[PDB]
RNA sequence: UACCUGGUUGAUCCUGCCAGUAGCAUAUGCUUGUCUCAAAGAUUAAGCCAUGCAUGUCUAAGUACGCACGGCCGGUACAGUGAAACUGCGAAUGGCUCAUUAAAUCAGUUAUGGUUCCUUUGGUCGCUACUUGGAUAACUGUGGUAAUUCUAGAGCUAAUACAUGCCGACGGCGCUGACUCCCUUUGUGUGGGAUGCGUGCAUUUAUCAGAUCAAAACCAACCCGGUCGCGGCUUUGGUGACUCUAGAUAACCUCGGGCCGAUCGCAGCCCUCCGUGGCGGCGACGACCCAUUCGAACGUCUGCCCUAUCAACUUUCGAUGGUAGUCGCCGUGCCUACCAUGGUGACCACGGGUGACGGGGAAUCAGGGUUCGAUUCCGGAGAGGGAGCCUGAGAAACGGCUACCACAUCCAAGGAAGGCAGCAGGCGCGCAAAUUACCCACUC
RNA sequence: GCUGCAGUUAAAAAGCUCGUAGUUGGAUCUUGUGGAGGGUUCCCCGCCCCUUGCCUCUCGGCGCCGGCCCGAAGCGUUUACUUUGAAAAAAUUAGAGUGUUCAAAGCAGGCCCGAGCCGCCUGGAUACCGCAGCUAGGAAUAAUGGAAUAGGACCGCGGUUCUAUUUUGUUGG
RNA sequence: UCGCUACUACCGAUUGGAUGGUUUAGUGAGGCCCUCGGAUCGGCCCGCCGGGGUCCCUGGCGGAGCGCUGA
């Protein structure tokens, strides 16, 4: 049917060639997966060889790493936001390879308020003491506060995140690809890769 | 030069990485990147131009992703107007057995030149090895440039 | 089809290229009536062995001692 | 048309070791898949019927093997066209005799008996060595043994010699200079000499210089010489004629004067 | 054996061609006693085909309630020979032809550090359980159509088919750290430690480490020989060359949609032991992952018959190149978006012709050459013409399927079935090509 | 008609001249005495001036009572040519052995008592296999190249900028 | 030059004839992929009877919701 082979178009010269057999099967090509933001859909195909081969339809969750802090977890997929090669797949909302995407920032919050010891998200007071303030403090016999220098000399966050962390999203890439994988999976985006796509997206449409 | 993301995704070498804690550096500064470069074998030597450099090529045999293998030929650099890539002359002899004489013969090859070359011209002899396909009508990559046996660039002196 | 059979031979003799030479006829009838063979043919299987022996002698008398 | 794997082999495209006949068939056993190359194996029925001449037929060669008389390196195979080549061990405990293959050398395989203490090993040349999972080191040899655990001393190119009722490693001959080797393919097939220099190239073919007892010098590619002795002795015994390689003239003065073949 | 002779004139010497002479391979005429070999519907029409055959298969070892045949009597799972049917494997090799095809196919030479691989051979095979579920075929019984290797409704029963799922051998080691003890209230050096979380190999992504070199002088704190300033050092493997192989950390994981045995046949055993706890000898079959073997696919360098009454050609209708992606077993304009303006030619491109399949080879031949190669070995292509696709490790298969186009068989006019460039045999064509024979004894 | 034809009058030199590609292109840059094999001076060692033309290291064996020597390596300005290695299906062709009754063919076959030998000996060679790619010697002939807007070289000095991060007892400065 | 008898090729009215390849504009079988669809067939939840047992297992008849959930 579709196929890939170099023998239908033309030579260096500009000179044309005829056919030298039918189509044969090792030249096969199939329609493209096109996977949107949905709850999962996954289809399975069977490849040359007698193996298999993971087509994601729809996709609503993915795993990335924040790898300035060595912390990995799995978050919601939000939305779509910038993409290098064409701008009907972000008017269209397909995911595929580095395409930029928004992610949910609260599995990566709740690992480091618990990990350092202090607040990240947090507006005024009255999102602070209410509730869950004995994340922050509890009875530390000799690991009180002092001993907590192994965590707080190295706390401070760069600016631009600590500005996405108050809206609840942050931006990432998709390194994974998801039409033959059955995954969409990446890492979280941080500084000049951050300062270049930021310029980019305001000055597409903002 | 001073900038290098002239295009719509970002550039930049692959295994190498920048780590966004302990970045204090006072007054002034030191170089963020790291630059990623190897060892080509068969007696090559890398240019200095590769390791002091800033540019991104992906085709690169110095600080890219290509293997160096099967056949190494030389050819003179004859048209380049196409950009990384050049247009090379090979020319021969062929003998026909009836006569007892030869017949001159040529052949053309595109062949992909990184940056780290820089001051190549028409008449130039150029020095290369196979590759993977790198494009339709590219299997070869340069991996040495030279002048010698012939005439200067400009004057004597040179 | 492919068959288990050879089909290597050849032919013993050579014809002569002068058909009516008055002082080759004579010549060939002499050793026809001394011998006493059957036919012409049965001379020119001898003539044609004697000359492919000659043919390899004079080649090995090129090469060097 | 070639939609799959062929399966059969004709009679004129056969390797020319195997000496076979122009003109009782179309046909040659094709031999069977397994632990040598198809160029490079004698199948056990052209060493049953044609070498040995235990049987008249193809019959009479599958009726002895279905009876578990043959052993190919102490296992029993049942298979009348499995590839046995260069090393392996035959034993037939019916009639009580043993039997290695050797090139004889005009390039073939000789028929040579050997003593039943001396069937109790082979010798191996090493093709790959590589680390698994765990740390765990691996070797593999030139007939596709698989061995855990060798001695970190030995490398490419080396001889090794195993024990056939467990299959470990017990002895090694390092590949250098002054050792005594055999010829495994080219033109050189079935010559024997000491190793006295090895030339080598970055990309393409390392060359090797072997010379001979009578003192005659001769080259191959790497890839065709096959270690047998530390120093100037083998590990194993030879056949008639030891490597030497007479030429025509030599062959044809000791054919006249010791008046052999029934003169 | 490196060769010539007749013919222009009234006669002579030349130029030059016609005719003779020898071989080779197609047809054809006249003629024929013995004996050993053996080519044979290529040339025209890759035109059309009545009839028969050319691919099937069971061991001690997947499923035996066929009264089908049978024994000394009995089912102690159940004897023993065993039609049929289910399940497994093969049918992608072999054989036939030469239409298409001029840098294409093909040959020599090299490369996968850019991929896949049934089987064989060697590694590897411990993060209700003394055995689970329901449901069909052969068979029995009742039918429909002019008609086919067409099939429908009803009653029974199996598994190495289909689907579930423990037990045993968690005792891992890293991270948390209530409390507690010692020199120094903290910090900082300790040893214990209640309690939680993760913890095999495969899979997707991110991060870390990879050790070796030349020479001194001060300072904080100390390894260590010793005590309140000097001597001395250490740790997977490999290539010409890896973003290789092995290792460590944080998560993912495919599920109905990765592995870690609910299987079969021979001889019996050793005991806190009288038929019990097991441990074990020989196998057979099966499955995830490495390495092999048989290959397949894609790429490098050089090599081609005639033609100018073919001189310029290609180019978002992808032409040459760049950046990101999709698709694919994988490299790549293979395809999509954006951008650049390239690429080939008198050393013959681009276009047209070929009674053109390429090569090993064959005829003739002083030396040098000319002509031929449909044809038993090797590579390619195709099954009336084009296109699409199922199954499988492997096919864009035609002794598989679906449709259009050209032919054409049967009919109860509603419908159903088809592909000899396999072996014999027939028609048509033409100067032109054999028997609708016997057998698996040999080779495989 | 390359070897190997012909063009005043038999068939046939553009009316004449210029000119890009193609083919072709003048001379020139290191030799004789001594020893071996062989001759009565020339082919291999060592020399008027250079004999692998240089060179000095360092991981790595040799020779001897540390230091100095002799085999790799940097490599000899780049190629054609020539000579030698390696590596290339079989059949066919050439060619060795062998009384198919001879031959064309084939790959066989030959000794010894009787049968008491529970047999013995022996073959299935070898050459050729353009071009293109790989490889080690020779250096005539033919291409090709260096300092004229001077640079080769000395264990030769000097300013200035970048910089691996070794040797020190280590982790840090 | 004109004339008689054979044979081969040229020009051309005829909007001639047959076969084959390119290609504009319109139509389009059938397979594969995707978004929907839901004939029909099961299980688990509520009676009575029976076998076993401290009302549940589990075979069967049977009706309401035909829930929930699978093909």
């Amino acid at each position: 049917g579709i196929s890939r082979d170099n023998w239908h178009k033309r030579r260096k010269t500009g000179g044309k060639r005829k056919p030298y057999h039918k189509k044969r099967k090792y030249e096969l090509g199939r329609p493209a997966a096109n996977t949107k933001i949905g709850p999962r859909r996954i289809h399975t195909v069977g490849v040359r060889g007698g193996n298999k081969k993971y087509r994601a339809l729809r996709l609503d969750v993915g795993n990335f790493s924040w790898g300035s802090e060595c912390c990995t977890r799995k978050t919601r997929i939000i939305d779509v936001v910038y993409n290098a090669s064409n701008n009907e797949l972000v008017r269209t909302k397909t995911l595929v390879k580095n395409c930029i995407v928004l992610i949910d920032s609260t599995p990566y919050r709740q690992w480091y308020e618990s990990h350092y010891a202090l607040p990240l998200g947090r507006k005024k007071g009255a999102k602070l003491t209410p509730e869950e303030e004995e994340i922050l403090n509890k009875k530390r016999s000799k690991k009180i506060q002092k001993k907590y220098d192994e965590r707080k000399k190295n706390a401070k966050i760069s600016s631009l995140l600590e500005e996405q962390f108050q809206q609840g999203k942050l931006l990432a890439c998709i390194a994974s690809r998801p039409g033959q994988c059955g995954r969409a999976d990446g890492y979280v985006l941080e500084g000049k890769e951050l300062e270049f796509y930021l310029r980019k997206i305001k000055a597409r449409k903002g | 030069m001073a900038d290098i993301q002239t295009e719509r995704a970002y550039q930049k070498q692959p295994t190498i990485f920048q780590n966004k804690k302990r970045v204090l550096l006072g007054e002034t500064g030191k170089e963020k990147l790291p630059r990623y470069y190897k060892n080509i074998g068969l007696g090559f030597k890398t240019p200095k131009e590769a390791i002091e450099g800033t540019y991104i090529d992906k085709k690169c045999p110095f600080t890219g992703n290509v293997s160096i293998r099967g056949r190494i030929l030389s050819g003179v650099v004859t048209k380049m107007k196409m950009q990384r890539t050049i247009v090379i002359r090979r020319d021969y002899l062929h003998y026909i057995r009836k006569y007892n004489r030869f017949e001159k013969r040529h052949k053309n090859m595109s062949v992909h030149l990184s940056p780290c070359f820089r001051d190549v011209q028409i008449g130039d002899i150029v020095t290369v090895g196979e590759c993977r396909p790198l494009s339709k009508t590219v299997r070869f990559n340069v991996l040495k440039v030279t002048k010698a046996a012939g005439t200067k660039k400009q004057f004597q002196k040179f | 089809m492919p068959v288990a059979r050879s089909w290597v031979c050849r032919k013993t003799y050579v014809t002569p290229r002068r058909p009516f030479e008055k002082s080759r006829l004579d010549q060939e009838l002499k050793l026809i009536g001394e011998y006493g063979l059957r036919n012409k043919r049965e001379v020119w299987r001898v003539k044609f062995t004697l000359a492919k022996i000659r043919k390899a002698a004079r080649e090995l008398l090129t090469l060097d001692e | 048309m070639a939609r799959g794997p062929k399966k059969h082999l004709k009679r004129v495209a056969a390797p020319k070791h195997w000496m076979l006949d122009k003109l009782t068939s179309v046909f040659a056993p094709r031999p069977s898949t397994g632990p040598h190359k198809l160029r490079e194996c004698l199948p056990l029925i052209i060493f049953l019927r044609n070498k040995l001449k235990y049987a008249l037929t193809g019959d009479e060669v599958k009726k002895i093997c279905m009876q578990r008389f043959i052993k190919i390196d102490g296992k029993v195979r049942a298979d009348i066209t499995y590839p046995a080549g260069f090393m392996d061990v035959i034993s037939i405990d019916k009639t009580g005799e043993n039997f290695r293959l050797i090139y004889d050398t005009k390039g073939r395989f000789a028929v040579h008996r050997i003593t039943p203490e001396e069937a109790k090993y082979k010798l191996c040349k090493v093709r790959k060595i590589f680390v698994g999972t765990k740390g765990i080191p691996h070797l593999v040899t030139h007939d596709a043994r698989t061995i855990r655990y060798p001695d970190p001393l030995i490398k490419m190119n080396d001889t090794i010699q195993i024990d056939l009722e467990t299959g470990k490693i017990t002895d090694f001959i390092k590949f250098d200079t002054g050792n005594l080797c055999m010829v495994t393919g080219g033109a050189n097939l079935g010559r024997i000499g000491v190793i006295t220099n090895r030339e080598r190239h970055p990309g393409s073919f390392d060359v090797v210089h072997v010379k001979d007892a009578n003192g005659n010098s001769f080259a191959t590619r790497l890839s065709n010489i096959f270690v047998i002795g530390k120093g100037n002795k083998p590990w194993i015994s030879l056949p008639r004629g030891k490597g030497i390689r007479l030429t025509i003239a030599e062959e044809r003065d000791k054919r006249l004067a010791a008046k052999q073949s029934s003169g």
